[PDB]
């Protein structure tokens, strides 16, 4: 791995996570590579392997995401202020994200696996993309132990220890997770 | 005031949208008003009470540039920003903390979460970018928090603990979007 | 399904827009869709049978991102890119080739002739950028065929050859979109 | 010709063909030699200077493009998936060609030159304009020949020695042509 | 003409917006007028005769590109453009001056007084970037003028001179956009 | 003063004028110090402080400015081609000025200080900000200065020394002028 010449075909990405029940996966920048791709500069493209009977903790993304399902089917639900959306996708399914809509993911009762592109759009940070994960795990923890211990402890109006054992996770299975049932 | 108009006449600011014994936060943008809307500029503003704190939240897209008009500030701003950090632990995530004296600026770029304590009576201006469609989202306290509104079987396996303990901690905010400081 | 609505609801693909006995070709657009409209992000769907052929076209103005979902793909993308190369000859123009696995990409930008051949049953996701108003340009074939859209004396002069056998030459296709393959 | 110091007054092009019938050039780029025409970087202008009895041939341009013609008069005729518009221009019309539109230009039956400015907006490469030519010259060839043989064969139905035959050009009068007659 | 239509017809210029014994002046919107619009472009024709100046004036955001179509130009642009002399002085300004030869282009910036004179018969094609909502102020003459607009005790102190004086001066410019040529 | 690492705590301006009546500041640059404040980049925030009894000479900015009262009190006065435009600006009022507009301030009558944050958004110069000044004082002087002795001679029609007099001046307390009454 190291620069090139003029190129539009990419192969490989990064992953940022992979365990038990699944891979993700970023491909690298367009214009990184090339100045023939500078267009392409504020979007990046993620790929999505879940098992069957598996969960993506709930996060949002500092872009909006055009999710793609190219492989089998899915469960996602949307939270809000005030709520929540269940939307069901199979096969050929697609559905924009608003950015900084928390969400997660799940592959159904199934026999097989939930294959998912994202199409991120970038907006704060050019051609950048970041998740933020409300658990903690062995990678990076959640994103709320940033706080000291007063602003939680204020914000929340109970014992610092009572919000660290409802803070401070053990998520062996990080970002995905079997749904236990 | 002036019996000639329509134009870019000036504009101040009307009803506050969150307020109650801590803080007041007012807040134009670019839907209810004429000149912010090509501008795609929002507009601020926040007047809390000495040990008040503005519970965590994050805005899904305006960028704020926050002005300290008057008073102190303690800030607490976190993030991950650099994917240049490409294989997930590298670009583990950061707390810049921060008091304002008046006249600082400190900017809040959409996605990260951010709390703010008024060590002294508090004025904040804030000008926020890219706000069309923006929504606030709390992580604490009794409105508007999302976190509120995971399933108690989400929020059995996000979290250590489990559901009836979730609902449990977040009923213990009687409050909503500014609250009472005090520590230990 | 959900007997609650309005919003983002998902969507998936209706009737294909290019289709025959070698494959077919569906298609969503900002201009009839409300969630790309304001991405500007168009997306359609290719599935071609083994040894087909979608002779050489380009798209006005959109970029389009090809993931191979399934199958093999050949294909034939050729372009100037650079004016770096400023006095005519300098830039001259490029073949690139390759054969897509499941999993890889390639990128189709605006003004570049494009043709490809399924080396096996074929599925490919295509998710292209700057997508409003975007017209297909075909170069072979029966239909939308831009090349043959040119007057007899027109053809005479850009072609070494006459009238009579540039459509004569052209009428010579049968098929419109997909196509057979077959060498020699 | 080197870099600058602080400038609005451009008056060099680049010459991207001259022949027996005419020419076209190219200003150069406008934050090329300075960081204060920054604004001016997603545009390209070129000049178009013909003779009478004289076509361009049909091409197309990865940008849209604003034809101003400043001297003179032209047959203009852009070609369409099933179709064609021809438009009359004498001295001072102006019209806008939507991007990938093929087309050709002709200065009449004449006496006079015609003279042409067109401005070209970029999208796909900021600041670059590429123009594809269906004919082969001697400067470079007809865009279809990069084609590989089976490919062509098979898109027409015909063999590769009968696609050459109407492929491939002798045009020993490059992109300007002096209408026979 | 074409018996047949709608599309991106072409267009050339109708009523001048300012013209005299010493020249005219065409211009086309993106208001005004269908395919500019989206450009967002707008267009000029500049018809002068031989000593005629055209006045100090400058566009509130549309950078004009000028293209001389014939005749000899003398020019005069002046600006500022560099803030990265941060501490005020640092960035003074400047005249840049020259003379265009048939063929040659100038670019004028948004903010810049600019004024011209035709040193021979004149014909100038100008194109102009941003060209939503320009408005041309008007330095000198009797119309348009910006100068003229400031009220009496505010002269008075912008300028060395007084009030009475200044709109003295100015009332002194009978003509409006183009002007006699004449030294001394 | 020298570059840095990753932050959006920004608490230094520079000078671009200081007088007795007032100072004129202007906050670095975002992305300056910085490749995270890449989105912010377009836009520049200025700060106006004036005194009791002063006016702001007439000039105009390159930028549409956004301009908020967030201490005491002012008099907003916008010149058009044929005409003007008089608001009263009370704390908390803030007013967008179309660039190119010409305007001048003052603080009234007072006793107290007018404080002003002026939002700008570039568009010529990226990130770049540009007032034009009517007058002459010790800094730089009037913008018609630029300008040679026959231009000037002509559009006025009245003799080069007849404008100097009311072209050039000495304005001692140069951009900030204590409203003499």
């Amino acid at each position: 791995a190291q620069n090139n010449p003029y190129l539009f075909r990419s192969n490989k990405f990064l992953t940022l996570f992979k365990n038990q029940h699944g891979s993700l996966r970023l491909l690298q920048r367009f214009n990184e590579d090339t100045e023939k791709l500078e267009n392409l500069r504020d979007y990046r493209v993620l790929e999505y392997c879940s098992k069957p009977n598996t969960l993506l903790l709930p996060h949002h993304s500092d872009s909006d995401l055009l999710v793609l399902v190219l492989e089998g089917q899915a469960i996602l639900v949307l939270v809000n202020p005030d709520g929540r959306d269940t939307y069901k996708l199979d096969q050929g399914d697609a559905i924009k994200i608003q950015a900084g809509t928390p969400f997660y993911l799940i592959n159904p009762d199934n026999n097989q696996n939930l294959r998912i592109l994202k199409f991120a759009i970038t907006f704060r940070r050019p051609g950048t993309v970041e998740d933020f994960f409300l658990s903690s795990t062995k990678r990076l923890p959640s994103y709320l132990s940033a706080f000291s211990k007063n602003f939680l402890e204020a914000s929340y109006d109970s014992p610092y220890d009572e919000i660290e054992q409802t803070l401070l996770q053990e998520e062996q299975e990080g970002v995905i997770v079997k749904m236990p049932k | 005031t002036l019996s000639s108009q329509d134009k870019p006449f000036n504009l101040r600011s009307r009803d506050p949208i969150y307020s109650n014994n801590y803080g007041k936060l007012y807040e134009i943008t670019p839907e209810k008003n004429s000149q912010l809307r090509d501008l795609d500029i929002l507009l601020n503003c926040l007047q809390m009470n000495e040990g008040a704190l503005f519970v965590p939240h994050y805005n899904s897209r305006a960028t704020v540039i926050l002005v300290a008009n008057e008073g102190r500030a303690e800030v607490e701003l976190v993030g991950l920003e650099q994917q240049q950090q490409q294989g997930l632990e590298s670009m583990q995530l950061r707390r810049y903390a921060a008091t304002l004296s008046e006249g600082d600026i400190i900017v809040i770029p959409s996605s990260f979460p951010v709390a703010l304590k008024a060590a002294s009576d508090l004025n904040m201006v804030g000008i926020g970018v890219n706000a069309e469609n923006n929504e606030r989202n709390f992580l604490a306290g009794h409105k508007e928090n999302v976190i509120r509104q995971i399933p108690r079987q989400v929020s059995d396996l996000t979290f250590p603990g489990s559901g009836e303990e979730v609902e449990e901690l977040l009923e213990n905010q009687k409050e909503s979007y500014f609250v009472d400081g005090q520590p230990r």
